[PDB]
């Protein structure tokens, strides 16, 4: 002790930036009467230190003056969560009785010495969250008594040593955040007691070893975010204890092995972001424990098997971004726990099944860019748990007020590019959590129900390219949280409400291709975030108000195809960020204000088909203007 | 994806009292359905309209991961810290609006790689240093403003800056 | 504490 205690005390002297409130204030008397009872972090057997525990003590220093020659009986060493810097000495391999070695969460650098391989009594090795570099020494394979190795979040390079096949007692192998290289050693498939194998987020190349079919005890296999190639070995189906299988973000090829259906314990399966091809094996319907099934972003083809109706515990089904085709089998939506159904970016056909929301738990449903047709099933109308619903780009049909019910939890919905008809039901107001209502390019008619403006939480509203009638009320001001407002391409009439003044958060306004009939509100001068305003193809009938020139942030402003008259106010020179102007097809008169030469951001102008006269101020926009941009004026010099 | 993870990184470095960044759902494939972000036809981010958002915090180097980001509007906020030189990785770039903030430190010399830059406004800040010579080689810059900043050094008219007027350099303590 | 890595979910639309 007295030699051990004095040797430890000499090492404590190396510590830097240590305050008097440190836990190591207890290291005072080198006599055994206090060394083995009152020194923080030390424990003795027969009066000799066997245990050194200094986790999370705030020590800053090095192991250079660690008393290797003075502590022969160390069997438990934890120095994690400190500020130790330097390298791992080969002397660490001298502690013949050591069983637990932890130097995680530190600032160590350099290679791992081969001498660590001669710690024949070691049970657990932790070197986590350091900056160690080099290749793992082959001598680590001498640790026949080890059960857990964790060296993840480091700068390790080179291959995994094939000598690891000698570590028969290993149950846990954690090496994920690293830069290991080469093929997986096939001896790793022969570890009998292995339970968890995490090799994800590395630079591994080559095929998955077919010997992995021997790992009858492994429940977790993380190898995602690698450069694995070839095909998934069918022998993986012999891994009858496997719970989670994640090979996502790799360069695997070929079809899914039909032998995945043998693993009755498999609950999670991530195969996404790869290059697998072929058709979905019908045997995948026999993965009875399956909960999370993800095959997104691949090159799969063919129909989904009806056997998916046997997956009674399925909650997430990710099949998006593939080349699957045909109709959806009703078995897909059989699960009462089904919560997420992502199917966009595919080549499907036909109708949605009536099982779509059988359990009443479906949250997210995505069908973008497919060839679905027919009406909305009744189970989806009455499904109240919807959060995200994406129907964009299909041939769906039916009455829009008869298709959809009430959704208290609805957050986002996009029904654009479809064939819905009818008039909007006021039921949408009850979806008080909705923030995005996007319904463009449909056959919808009628007037906008007034209750829509009472949806205060709405931030984006897109009813463009429809046949909606009526006029916008002054209650338009109720939705001031809006930032994108797209009502263009409709049959909206009457005057533009001055309540648009109070929608301050507005970034993007599109009211063009409509039938607005009276003069522009002079009070639209307080939109400090608007960069876009399009009022083209309407019936506005007076002079451009001076309030428009006060919106500093406009980038584009299109007032074309109107009955606007009067003179072009020179105060448009104030719009310092304006890049585009279009005033064509109007009855504007007078001369173009010569102050416009100072609009350096202006790049595109059109003034054609008007009643103006005089020479053009000289700027970049006017010089590059084509002859169309001045057509049909009176006396433009 | 990669662009969404980068904008998620910004979302974690800014204190958002006004709940502007709420729509920035990180588990989406692309951030193109988020608010205040607009994409082109290829689902690559081209605009970030975060002006006057009452955001507080520090910028994040991951802002250089938007190759197609043409307009970056972070003006009129209480953001602090420095300008990370990784913004020079914005190969396609038109507008840089960081004015009206609490930013400090130098003007990274890496901004000379944004040869497409038209508008650069950094006024009303705590920036300190000298104007890099690299900014003189862009030849696309049209509108420039470094007012209300405690910089130093003489006004660098190396050719491109020949067209600019003292309002661009007013209250700068340059000379 | 030493933990095992968790697989992250696929991106949704
Ligand atoms: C493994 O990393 C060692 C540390 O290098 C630095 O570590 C951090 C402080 C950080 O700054 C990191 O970016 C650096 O790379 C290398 O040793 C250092 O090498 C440098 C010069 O390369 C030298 O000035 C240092 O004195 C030296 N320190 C120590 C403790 O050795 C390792 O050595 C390298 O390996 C050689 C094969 C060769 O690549 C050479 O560049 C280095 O000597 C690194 N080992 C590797 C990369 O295998
Ligand atoms: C839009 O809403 C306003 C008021 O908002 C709600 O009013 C209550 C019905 C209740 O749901 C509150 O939580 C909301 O604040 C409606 O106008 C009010 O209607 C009530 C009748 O219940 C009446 O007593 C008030 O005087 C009305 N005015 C105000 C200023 O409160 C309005 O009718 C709604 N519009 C539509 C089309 O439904
Ligand atoms: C602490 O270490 C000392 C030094 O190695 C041990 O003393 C040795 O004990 C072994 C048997 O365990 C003997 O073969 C040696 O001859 C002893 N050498 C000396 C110099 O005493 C001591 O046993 C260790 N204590 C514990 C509890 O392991
Ligand atoms: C080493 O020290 C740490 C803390 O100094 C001990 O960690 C505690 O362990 C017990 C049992 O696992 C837990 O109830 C506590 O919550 C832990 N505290 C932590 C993790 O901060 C650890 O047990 C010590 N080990 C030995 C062998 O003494
Ligand atoms: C979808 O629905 C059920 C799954 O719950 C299957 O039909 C029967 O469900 C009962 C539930 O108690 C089972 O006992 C029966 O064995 C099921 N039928 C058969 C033939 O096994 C149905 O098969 C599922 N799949 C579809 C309709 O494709
Ligand atoms: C404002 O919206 C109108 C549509 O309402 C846009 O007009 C388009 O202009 C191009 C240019 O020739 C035509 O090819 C399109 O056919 C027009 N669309 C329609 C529906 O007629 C106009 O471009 C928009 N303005 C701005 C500045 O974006
Ligand atoms: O006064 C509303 C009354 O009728 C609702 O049905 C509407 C109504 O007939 C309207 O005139 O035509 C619409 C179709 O264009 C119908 O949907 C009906 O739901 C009833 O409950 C309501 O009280
Ligand atoms: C699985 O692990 C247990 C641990 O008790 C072991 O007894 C069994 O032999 C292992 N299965 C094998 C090696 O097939
Ligand atoms: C492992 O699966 C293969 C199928 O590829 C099979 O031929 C083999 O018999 C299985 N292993 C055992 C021990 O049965
Ligand atoms: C919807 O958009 C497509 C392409 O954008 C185009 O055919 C038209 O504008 C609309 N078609 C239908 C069928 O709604
Ligand atoms: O509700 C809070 C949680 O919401 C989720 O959408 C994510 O943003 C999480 O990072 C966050 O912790």
């Amino acid at each position: 002790t007295v030699e051990e205690a004095n040797a430890l005390l000499k090492w404590k002297s190396t510590f830097t930036n240590q305050t008097s409130s440190s836990k190591l204030s207890s290291w005072v008397n080198p006599n055994t009467s206090s060394f083995c009872t009152s020194w923080y972090g030390v424990a003795c057997s027969l009066g000799s230190i066997i245990r050194l525990n200094l986790t999370n003590t705030g020590i800053e220093g090095t192991f250079e003056d660690f008393p290797f020659s003075s502590l022969p009986n160390l069997t438990f060493v934890d120095l994690s969560m400190n500020r130790f810097s330097g390298t791992i000495s080969p002397e660490w391999g001298r502690f013949s009785k050591l069983e637990y070695f932890d130097l995680s969460i530190n600032q160590l650098v350099g290679e791992i010495p081969p001498e660590l391989g001669k710690l024949s009594n070691l049970d657990t090795l932790h070197l986590v969250e350091n900056k160690l570099n080099g290749s793992i020494p082959s001598e680590i394979g001498r640790l026949t008594k080890v059960t857990e190795i964790a060296i993840y979040d480091n700068l390790l390079t080179g291959p995994i040593p094939s000598s690891f096949g000698n570590l028969t007692k290993l149950v846990n192998l954690y090496l994920f955040i690293n830069s290991l290289s080469g093929s997986i050693p096939s001896e790793i498939g022969n570890l009998p007691n292995l339970r968890e194998l995490c090799l994800d987020r590395n630079n591994l190349t080559g095929k998955i070893p077919s010997s992995f079919g021997n790992l009858k005890n492994v429940t977790l296999l993380n190898m995602f975010e690698n450069q694995l190639s070839g095909e998934i070995p069918p022998e993986i189906g012999n891994m009858t204890a496997l719970d989670t299988l994640s090979l996502h973000t790799n360069k695997l090829t070929g079809p899914i092995p039909s032998t995945l259906g043998n693993i009755k314990t498999l609950a999670v399966l991530h195969l996404y972001l790869n290059q697998l091809n072929g058709s979905i094996p019908p045997e995948l319907g026999e993965m009875e424990s399956m909960i999370d099934l993800e095959i997104s972003e691949n090159k799969l083809t063919g129909p989904v098997p009806d056997s998916f109706g046997k997956l009674t515990a399925l909650e997430w089904l990710f099949l998006r971004d593939n080349q699957l085709s045909g109709p959806i089998p009703p078995g897909i939506a059989n699960s009462t726990e089904l919560t997420v159904l992502q199917l966009d970016t595919n080549n499907f056909t036909g109708f949605l099944p009536d099982t779509i929301c059988r359990g009443g738990k479906l949250e997210n449903l995505t069908l973008d860019d497919n060839h679905f047709e027919g009406p909305v099933p009744k189970s989806l109308r009455d499904c109240k748990s919807l959060i995200r619903v994406r129907f964009k780009g299909n041939s769906f049909s039916g009455d829009i007020s008869e298709a959809f019910g009430v959704y208290p939890t609805l957050n986002f919905i996009d029904l654009s590019n479809n064939n819905f008809h009818g008039q909007l039901s006021a039921n949408w107001e009850q979806s008080q959590k909705l923030v995005a209502f996007i319904l463009s390019n449909n056959s919808i008619t009628g007037a906008i129900p007034p209750e829509i403006w009472n949806m205060t939480q709405l931030s984006q509203l897109d009813l463009s390219s429809n046949r909606i009638t009526g006029e916008l009320p002054e209650s338009i001001s109720n939705i001031n949280r809006i930032s994108k407002l797209q009502l263009n391409g409709n049959r909206l009439s009457g005057k533009i409400p001055s309540g648009i003044r109070l929608l301050t958060n507005l970034e993007y306004l599109d009211l063009s291709s409509n039938r607005f009939s009276f003069e522009i509100p002079p009070t639209l001068n307080n939109l400090p975030r608007l960069y876009y305003m399009n009022l083209s193809r309407n019936d506005l009938d007076q002079t451009i108000p001076e309030g428009l020139t006060k919106l500093s942030q406009l980038q584009m402003l299109d007032l074309s195809y109107n009955q606007l008259d009067g003179e072009i106010s020179s105060q448009f020179r104030s719009l310092q960020n304006l890049e585009r102007l279009d005033l064509s097809h109007n009855n504007l008169s007078g001369q173009i204000p010569p102050s416009f030469k100072d609009m350096l951001a202006l790049t595109h102008v059109d003034v054609s088909h008007n009643n103006l006269q005089g020479p053009i101020p000289d700027n970049a926009a006017f010089r590059n203007a084509p002859p169309d941009a001045f057509e049909g004026n009176k006396d433009l010099c | 994806n990669a662009e969404g993870d980068a904008l998620s990184a910004l979302k974690n470095s800014l204190a958002d009292p006004n709940k502007v960044l709420q729509s920035w759902d990180a588990t989406l494939v692309t951030p193109c359905t988020w608010f205040h972000v607009t994409c082109n036809s290829d689902n690559s981010v081209t605009r970030v309209d975060l002006g006057n958002a009452n955001l507080s915090g520090q910028l994040v180097m991951q802002l250089g991961q938007l190759p197609n980001l043409q307009y970056l509007e972070l003006y009129s906020n209480n953001i602090t810290g420095t300008i990370p030189e990784q913004l020079g990785n914005l190969t396609e770039l038109v507008s840089l609006d960081l004015y009206l903030n609490n930013l400090s430190g130098p003007i990274p010399s890496t901004l000379g790689r944004l040869k497409k830059l038209r508008f650069l406004r950094l006024n009303n800040n705590s920036l300190s240093g000298e104007i890099p010579r690299s900014l003189t080689a862009v030849l696309t810059l049209q509108v420039l403003d470094l007012s209300n900043n405690p910089l130093t050094g003489d006004i660098p008219v190396n050719g491109s800056f020949s067209l600019f007027t003292p309002i661009s350099f007013a209250n700068t303590k340059l000379t | 504490p030493v933990r095992s890595s968790q697989s992250s979910q696929a991106g949704g639309r």
